């Protein structure tokens, strides 16, 4: 009874910090892809 | 540490430069020689293993005639002859000969010397470039520089001080040709340019200084000032500073409104003595009248999107606040609709220093206001004017094509300029 | 539950910074150089929740210093109690941020963020119970805003248990350095709506306004505003550095002030209002005090608590007096202004009373309320967002960083967002 309130329990607050860090990942995913942006466009700059 | 490197170019640049770095050795207390008996002065001068001041300036002519003179003159030891750099044969007024012809031969030294001061700094901000708008080597010359320092320093910071042309001192029939072929290529390589026109200058020696016939050596004393009070921010750690980046975040809303007009007070005669002590309200209110205007323009008919004040020597910040709310009162001063907070101020302990001998009063405090106002398109206007008249003919474009330039160049320049005051118009609409 | 870590970010972040470690350290009996002088055993009893106990009798801020310009670094050392700080906790850049938020958050901030989680991680393994972090700084910055963001979400990912804590300073045009205060502000909050459990809400609209009208100092100093910012830290941490019962820890606080996670920016209040000078002063009684809780007058966030309702309300009494007259008193109050509390939170007025007064004064009283009012402060920045942003003004200040021009829709609409999330709650009726 309470083996299956306890587990249920572990599943559900691994969950409510699974979608914590997967999307505050992607968080840094993109703080990277705007980043390479960053000095990409500056170089293609220098291309013309 | 935080340094910045100054590059004259042409006559003008030259001649502006010598009455800049006069100026900087006597804040300093730097001897001609470059011996000195803060320490944010390293920005602006290298130190040698025989404790002399070098400044960290690149000097370039085409002409050797000017550079001459500093080689031979007061200031020859203060520089190393490596930075003191001097082609043969001139530009002949003739921004094709500048830029192309001549320029091409010597640009590659330029830069390797510009290479080697780039290495003696360790947090090196940007370039300062000195040069006329009307000369070849000051149209040309600068141009090509610019190109090349944008492809060498990445995205380094670049702020030019342009000599606006004047008839009373214009020495050709084509500077307005030069002056636009030279904005049009430099557009997108500079981060902010301070125009200085020389008839503003001239009327201020005439007016305030009671100089009947102005010469270069009474307008780059006034001119040495302005840029003094522009660059001691970075050359002296005061209560109130801004570095290179912070004069750009705070007076350029937009890549190409990257012209401030600058007004400097107070201008007064080395003779009367009575005519002082002017208090800061005094000063101030002077900043608003368009006769201590360093570009001859009307910002009552224009409207302002950023205004900084710079205040030096002897001024409290109560003091200040105290005259910018009495300016406030007085309706006149319109801003953009998208722009709220109009006045940052700073103020640097130093007051002002003059030139031995020289025109200027020695004086307890004095401001330069850089204010960036649509008015400024006047001047643009003023100088597309005289393009449009020559080149409806094209009268003298046969100069330019004969060293390689195409009719096309022209056009393009003159676009740029048309799109550029079309900028100033479409920036003071409201939304 | 026991030891925060404090982080100062930016100008303002070292400058309010170091004034609150020297008021409580004064507090807490402790000099500049570490040794508990005082008299009290009150104290010490919490004195690990902000200090670690070095080799000996001395105490070491449990605080790191970062900036990307090392100028303030020099100043905080050269400083009163600059001697006191751990050396190894000051984390320096040599490039700044030049009041820009994308240099703060993506470029020069990324670079030194890795060097300051080193001295982070070194004070957060020495914790027996560490209860989570405390950082200050400004929102109108580059580094402060910015970098204090970034590493908000980099400390969150290593620690995303622990309580996260935020004394933010909003920008006003009455005293500002900077014409993209409200592009870095709006930046900034999107990322402590989402990132932080707890957020103080300290205004220079405010503060400015209490300087220039109450104080009457015709013009005001950042060494005037900080004055009331520190009075107010000292406040509002009074809970978790003395023994007590209520909101003694991040957690207890957090669970008793935040009703809905988003809806965890506190309006704090101060009273009496004293100016650095004024040591005067003869005044202030327990009817005085719980009368200002709802004086827009001594509000540190620019919001009046009359336009709009509180959700919760945690308020600090001070000094030596009557429990019984500060229990009827605040009954009186909440009685008196039924309706600017929301009738769906059963007994959310919650009171707390400490011997120990602040320095200066005999007695004083901190409020912090969670009011849908502070909806104000958000409409002001997204106001002013918006002037700017229509005409994409200075724009190339940060797209020249790398940003993208969504960034600023996105943050713009989640700002917008909070303030629909007051307002729903403001009209919100224990009808059932
Ligand atoms: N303020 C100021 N303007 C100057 C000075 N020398 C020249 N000018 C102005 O600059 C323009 C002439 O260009 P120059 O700088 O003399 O010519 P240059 O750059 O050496 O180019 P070339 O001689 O053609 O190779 C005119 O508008 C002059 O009024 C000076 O010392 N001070
Ligand atoms: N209260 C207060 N505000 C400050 C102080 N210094 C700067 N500010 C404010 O902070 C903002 C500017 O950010 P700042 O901290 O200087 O920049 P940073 O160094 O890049 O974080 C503006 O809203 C200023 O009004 C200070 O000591 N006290
Ligand atoms: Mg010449």
């Amino acid at each position: 009874k309470l083996a299956q309130k306890m587990e249920s329990n572990k599943e559900n607050r691994e969950a409510h910090f699974a979608a914590m860090l997967e999307r505050l990942q992607e968080k840094d995913k993109h703080a990277e892809e705007v980043r390479q942006r960053a000095i990409e466009e500056n170089n293609n700059w220098i291309k013309m | 540490m935080r340094e910045c490197i100054s590059i004259h170019v042409g006559q003008a640049g030259v001649q502006i430069g010598n009455a800049c770095w006069e100026l900087y050795c006597l804040e300093h207390g730097i001897q001609p020689d470059g011996q000195m008996p803060d320490d944010s002065f390293n920005t602006f001068f290298s130190e040698t293993g025989a404790g002399k001041h070098v400044p960290r300036a690149v000097f370039v002519d085409l002409e050797p005639t000017v550079i001459d003179e500093v080689r031979t003159g007061t200031y020859r030891q203060l520089f190393h002859p490596e930075q003191l750099i001097t082609g043969k044969e001139d530009a002949a007024n003739n921004y094709a000969r500048g830029h192309y012809t001549i320029g091409k031969e010597i640009i590659d030294l330029v830069l390797d010397r510009i290479r080697k001061l780039a290495d003696q700094c360790t947090g090196l901000q940007g370039f300062l470039v000195f040069h006329s708008f009307g000369g070849g080597t000051g149209s040309g010359f600068t141009s090509l520089l610019m190109e090349r320092l944008s492809v060498d320093y990445g995205k380094k910071s670049k702020l030019e001080f342009s000599i606006y042309p004047a008839p009373q001192v214009s020495t050709a029939v084509v500077e307005p040709y030069n002056s636009i072929l030279t904005t049009h290529t430099t557009l997108e390589h500079s981060d902010c340019a301070f125009m200085v026109d020389n008839e503003a200058i001239y009327d201020i020696c005439r007016r305030n200084l009671d100089i009947e016939r102005p010469t270069y050596t009474n307008l780059n004393r006034l001119i040495s000032q302005i840029v003094s009070s522009i660059t001691a921010s970075l050359r002296f750690d005061g209560a109130l500073n801004v570095d290179l980046t912070e004069f750009q975040t705070n007076l350029v809303p937009y890549p190409r409104i990257h012209f401030p007009l600058a007004t400097y007070a107070p201008v007064i005669s080395a003779e009367k003595a009575y005519h002082e002590q002017l208090s800061v309200a005094e000063i101030t209110n002077a900043c608003f009248e368009p006769a201590n205007q360093m570009v001859k323009c009307d910002p009552r008919h224009g409207k302002y999107m950023a205004c900084c004040l710079l205040y030096r020597g002897d001024v409290v910040p109560k003091d200040v606040n105290a005259a910018i709310a009495t300016i406030k009162t007085k309706r006149s001063i319109q801003f953009v609709d998208w722009c709220p907070t109009g006045f940052k101020v700073g103020i640097n302990y130093q007051p002002p220093t003059v030139v031995p001998g020289g025109d200027l009063a020695k004086v307890q405090r004095a401001v330069c206001m850089l204010s960036n106002t649509t008015a400024i398109a006047e001047a643009w206007a003023r100088l597309d004017h005289k393009f449009d008249l020559m080149y409806a003919k094209r009268a003298f474009v046969h100069w330019y094509v004969g060293e390689g330039m195409e009719e096309g160049e022209f056009s393009e320049a003159r676009e740029d300029m048309a799109a550029l005051e079309k900028d100033y118009e479409e920036v003071g609409v409201d939304s | 539950m026991r030891e925060i870590v404090h982080i100062q970010a930016g100008q303002c972040g070292n400058q309010i910074g170091a004034k609150f470690w020297e008021v409580i350290s004064d507090e807490h009996g402790i000099d500049p150089t570490g040794s508990y002088h005082g008299d009290s055993d009150l104290q010490l009893e919490r004195i690990n929740v902000y200090y670690n106990e070095a080799t000996g009798n001395k105490y070491v801020p449990r605080a790191i210093l970062v900036d990307l310009e090392p100028g303030t670094m020099d100043s905080v050392r050269s400083g009163p109690f600059g001697q006191i700080f751990r050396p190894d906790n000051f984390v320096f850049g040599q490039s700044g941020a030049g009041n820009n938020w994308a240099k703060g958050h993506y470029t020069e901030g990324a670079e030194l963020v890795d060097s300051v989680l080193d001295v982070v991680r070194k004070e957060s393994e020495s914790c027996d119970c560490l209860q989570g972090f405390q950082l200050t700084h400004s929102l109108g910055g580059g580094t402060g805003s910015g970098m204090g963001t970034l590493l908000i979400s980099k400390i969150r990912e290593e620690y995303p248990d622990r309580i996260m804590n935020t004394f933010s300073v909003m920008p006003s045009p009455k005293v500002s350095d900077t014409v993209v205060e409200p592009y870095n502000a709006t930046l900034s909050v999107h990322q402590l709506v989402e990132n932080t459990d707890e957020t103080y809400s300290i205004d220079n609209e405010a503060l400015y306004d209490i300087c220039f009208r109450t104080l009457k100092l015709t013009t005001p100093t950042y060494g005037d505003l900080n004055h009331l910012v520190s009075a107010t830290m000292s406040g509002v941490t009074t809970c978790l550095r003395f023994p007590g019962q209520l909101n003694a820890d991040l957690r207890k606080l957090a669970v008793n002030m935040v009703p809905f996670p988003r809806l965890h920016f506190f309006m704090p209040g101060f009273a009496p209002l004293t100016s650095r000078g004024s040591q005067q002063y003869r005044a202030l009684t327990v009817p005085e005090l719980t009368q200002q809780m709802f004086d827009s007058k001594n509000m540190m966030a620019a919001c009046d608590p009359r336009h709009g309702r509180y959700l919760t309300v945690a308020a600090i009494f001070r000094g030596r007096m009557s429990m019984k007259e500060v229990d009827e008193q605040m009954l009186n109050v909440q009685n008196k202004n039924s309706s600017y509390f929301v009738e769906w939170i059963p007994n959310n007025v919650k009171t707390a009373v400490c011997d120990i007064p602040p320095r200066g004064l005999k007695m004083s009283a901190t409020f912090i309320g969670n009011s849908t009012a502070i909806q104000e402060l958000f409409k002001r920045i997204s106001e002013q967002f918006t002037a700017m942003f229509r005409r994409k003004a200075f724009l190339h200040w940060y797209t020249g960083e790398g940003m993208d021009e969504m960034e600023f829709t996105e943050a713009e609409s989640n700002m917008n967002d909070l303030v629909s999330e007051y307002q729903q709650y403001q009209d919100a009726t224990a009808d059932e």
